[PDB]
């Protein structure tokens, strides 16, 4: 399974 | 200090962010959208009653009364016109930087500001205009060139006499031909009967001294010649009866708002509702059977409203502006509906529809009386708009 | 308390998570105790009178965004609405 | 290599931060109510039927009903005791509602005055008397948002709120106090008177994948969380509302593949009238379902 595009937005924002 | 400095550069940049994202949503929220950059802002906006429809030709003209706001410059009442397309109407944007659309008809010298323009109903030639001076202007725009001399030399067709301030509360009697009240920041509301009346200084019938703060706002009543209702920074709504011999006390005051009360309108389709806007961020709505009792208070402006509206189509359908940079569309008959988690997250149901389309303060705006649900809203970037919103929102199937 | 950090990890994407504290305790001239919760974040929700039962199931509170009073909403940012400009020369 | 990787995060960090930035300003403050969007429409429960029989005269009739089924005295408080391990004056709080000149609510404080016992020994008890005049008023409701006591280590507690109902109801108190377990303070107070697709988010980056992701709420906008509720209304709203994106669609009849990638040709002084250049732009134009134009009073 891929990682979720949500949590991947949120790795982005929180940087 | 340094801080809000800041903050206000983010937020023009945030502002033009939102912009985009409404430019891209406009062919799915708008039946209609144009879009016209004026030469100088107008304070005030009003549709003339009349539509011509050239014969061959599939669009009709309307027209506006428009003013000027300039900086160190010359100040003009305007007359301008807009075509709008008939029923076999035309196929971001879809026909961007367009020509012969939105013109410019008449522009008489004016001295300062147009404040507000409002015409005459039984002779829509003649318009008063509130000035930053003390005067009251009147001018029949047949008795004026259309192109105006570069001198500037403003010669109304009357001067109307007396506030000792400027104002912006204007109304002409729909029922009593001449009969023109203004509200100023003098505490005062001033009458006049420019009908008969002849140098051509005009005096003030009756002056109604029962507000204790700058008068707002002043409007006569659509269906009743001797009654009028005003709003004031007092907080209060009072009407008032011409008839009555006392003119320092109204025949009903009411603490309408937490703030002062900016503007006021009468519903044309019921003799007892009116509505006022207030510096509260609310709209309240009144039924003059029981002013004892604000029947709703209509809640979503971030902050003041300066116009409040009726549509001249629908007696349910009332519109609110202000400097949130947001023009809101109310339903009288959504209130109280029961929604789902979804719908109820847009806001309350009696809320419409949001135009967010301006990204400046609204001066004024006007509901089209021959194109139902065609606002035109002006704000004080020199944008000038002529919207209708998707017919979906207010039709079924 | 960084309000991104806050509605991405408690809030779900959309709602803020408040907090209560017993800032006051009440004994009714009736056989009744009630409880004063305050809400943290402060400033934004009201302090409620709440019986000593409902103490539990009242610890925390997820308010979605868009429930949130509007007026005192704007305290969470400086930019989700400003008066522009704030200074006005005319009405 | 990792210069590359943290130029294509870099790409994508900017426009996320700001649409989850509005996520969170246009749900408070909304640009426009996404109910009303064309591709949206079963967002919207409701319809326009009342309307057509809706008579506003009416309202008055069924609000006066709703007032007549809904709801003086002297406040007295009586001081047992400050708990710790004391001169206590009381003051009335009026926050009242703010007008367009003020900055903020501005506050009035009223003083309403005495000597408490310090940790008094129950079983050994032997008193201060701080009364409150009808202050409040249903008249001056306009004027003053809410009223509120202060207990000065400081405490305070709102006697009424907003919608002004009485919440400090008549018993046995006690308030925790604050610097500038627990300080406290005991007082006596009376009134004397449903199928799961699967939508992949591939990040091209050099019109090359650099980032495979799956939506774990699959018709929910992983920018705002907006829950457009059909794979039509979630393409259209991607594409209007984050056009700082381009996204590429491929169908699958188990979902969708949606490559998002950078657009590249994404692009007054607020202080007094200026001058501009008069221009028009059409926007929108399309012809309406229902002919309502007022043809009757149409000249020729
Ligand atoms: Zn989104």
């Amino acid at each position: 399974r891929k990682p979720k595009t949500e949590d991947f937005l949120t790795f982005l924002c929180l940087r | 200090d340094k801080e809000a400095a800041f903050d206000d550069a983010v937020e023009e940049r945030v502002i033009n962010e939102e912009y985009k994202i409404w430019k891209k949503n406009t062919p799915f929220l708008y039946d209609l959208v144009m879009t016209h950059a004026l030469e100088w802002p107008s304070l005030t906006a009003q549709w003339l009653p009349d539509v011509t429809r050239p014969e061959g030709k599939d669009f009709s003209i309307h027209r506006l009364v428009l003013g000027t706001h300039t900086s160190d410059e010359q100040n003009h009442l305007v007359i301008a016109s807009v075509q709008l397309p008939n029923d076999d109407a035309q196929f971001f944007g879809g026909f961007g930087s367009v020509s012969g659309k939105i013109e410019i008809e008449i522009k008489i010298n004016h001295e300062g500001e147009v404040n507000r323009a409002r015409y005459m109903p039984q002779n829509p030639c003649i318009i008063a205009t509130k000035t930053p001076s003390s005067d009251v202007l009147v001018f029949d725009y047949t008795k004026h060139p259309s192109k105006p001399d570069p001198s500037g030399e403003c010669n109304p067709d009357l001067r109307l006499r007396g506030h000792q301030k400027e104002g912006y509360g204007l109304s002409w009697n729909p029922n009593l031909s001449g009969h023109l009240l203004s509200a100023s920041d003098d505490h005062t509301i001033c009458l006049w009967d420019i009908s008969a009346v002849p140098g051509k200084v005009v005096d003030a019938k009756t002056i109604f001294t029962g507000h204790t703060a700058v008068v707002e706002d002043v409007s006569w009543h659509l269906l009743h010649e001797s009654l009028f209702g005003s709003v004031a920074d007092d907080q209060k709504l009072m009407i008032w009866d011409t008839r009555s011999n006392n003119t320092s006390k109204p025949s009903h005051s009411v603490d309408a708002h937490t703030a002062e009360v900016n503007c006021l309108s009468f519903n044309p389709y019921s003799e007892f509702i009116l509505a006022t806007g207030s510096a509260d961020k609310t709209v309240a709505l009144w039924d003059l059977r029981n002013l004892k009792l604000k029947l709703h208070s209509f809640e979503s402006h971030k902050d003041e409203i300066f116009q409040v509206q009726w549509s001249p189509h629908n007696e349910t359908i009332l519109a609110s502006s202000g400097t949130d940079r947001r023009l809101n569309v109310w339903d009288l008959s959504k209130i109280g509906e029961e929604q789902s988690p979804e719908d109820a997250e847009d806001g309350p149901p009696e809320l419409l529809f949001i135009h967010g389309g301006h990204t400046a303060k609204i001066s004024d705006f006007s509901w089209n009386p021959n194109e139902p649900w065609v606002i035109c809203s002006v704000s004080e970037d020199n944008i000038m708009q002529v919207w209708q919103m998707a017919e979906n929102i207010y039709n079924d199937e | 308390f960084n309000l991104s950090a806050h509605i991405e990890s408690l809030g779900k994407g959309h709602s803020v998570v408040f907090h209560s504290t017993v800032i006051a305790k009440r004994k009714e001239d009736s056989g009744k105790i009630k409880l004063l919760l305050h809400w943290m974040p402060e400033d934004i929700l009201p302090d409620v009178w709440v019986n000593e039962s409902e103490r539990h199931q009242l610890k925390t509170k997820v308010v979605h965004l868009s429930k949130l009073p509007k007026d005192t909403a704007l305290l969470l940012d400086p930019n989700i609405y400003r008066t522009m400009p704030q200074k006005r020369l005319k009405r | 290599v990792q210069a590359d990787h943290e130029l294509f995060l870099q790409a994508f960090e900017k426009p996320t931060q700001i649409y989850r930035f509005l996520r969170t300003r246009n749900l408070i403050a909304p640009i426009f109510l996404h109910r009303t969007l064309t591709y949206m429409s079963h967002r919207n429960s409701r319809t326009n039927i009342k309307r057509k029989t809706f008579k506003v005269d009416d309202m008055l009739s069924k609000v006066e009903k709703m007032k007549g089924e809904q709801e003086s005295a002297h406040l007295q408080l009586t001081f047992t005791g400050f708990f710790h391990k004391v001169t206590l004056e009381v003051l009335l709080v009026k926050v009242c509602h703010k007008k367009r000149k003020d900055v903020s609510c501005p506050i009035r404080q009223v003083p309403t005055g005495k000597q408490v016992p310090l940790n008094p020994d129950l079983n050994q008890t032997k008193p201060s008397l701080a009364v409150s005049s009808n202050e409040f008023e249903p008249s001056n409701s306009h004027m003053v948002k809410s009223y509120s006591l202060l207990f000065r280590f400081v405490a305070q507690m709102t006697v009424f709120d907003k919608n002004r109902r009485l919440q400090l109801l008549d018993g046995e108190y006690e308030v925790a106090m604050q610097e500038m377990q627990g300080p406290t303070l005991q007082f006596t107070l009376r009134w004397t008177g449903r199928q799961k697709l699967r939508i992949f988010y591939q990040f091209l980056y050099n019109n090359n994948t650099r980032q495979q992701t799956e939506a774990r709420d699959d018709l929910h906008c992983p920018w705002c969380t907006l829950n457009c509720r059909k794979l039509y209304s979630l393409l259209k709203h991607l594409k209007l509302c984050h056009s700082r994106f381009i996204f590429n669609y491929v169908y699958h009849p188990k979902g969708a593949r949606i490559d998002v990638s950078i657009n590249e040709c994404y692009d007054f002084s607020r202080n007094g009238p200026v001058k501009r250049t008069p221009i028009t732009h059409i926007l929108v134009c399309r012809p309406k379902r229902t002919k309502a134009s007022m043809s009757e009073f149409l000249e020729w």
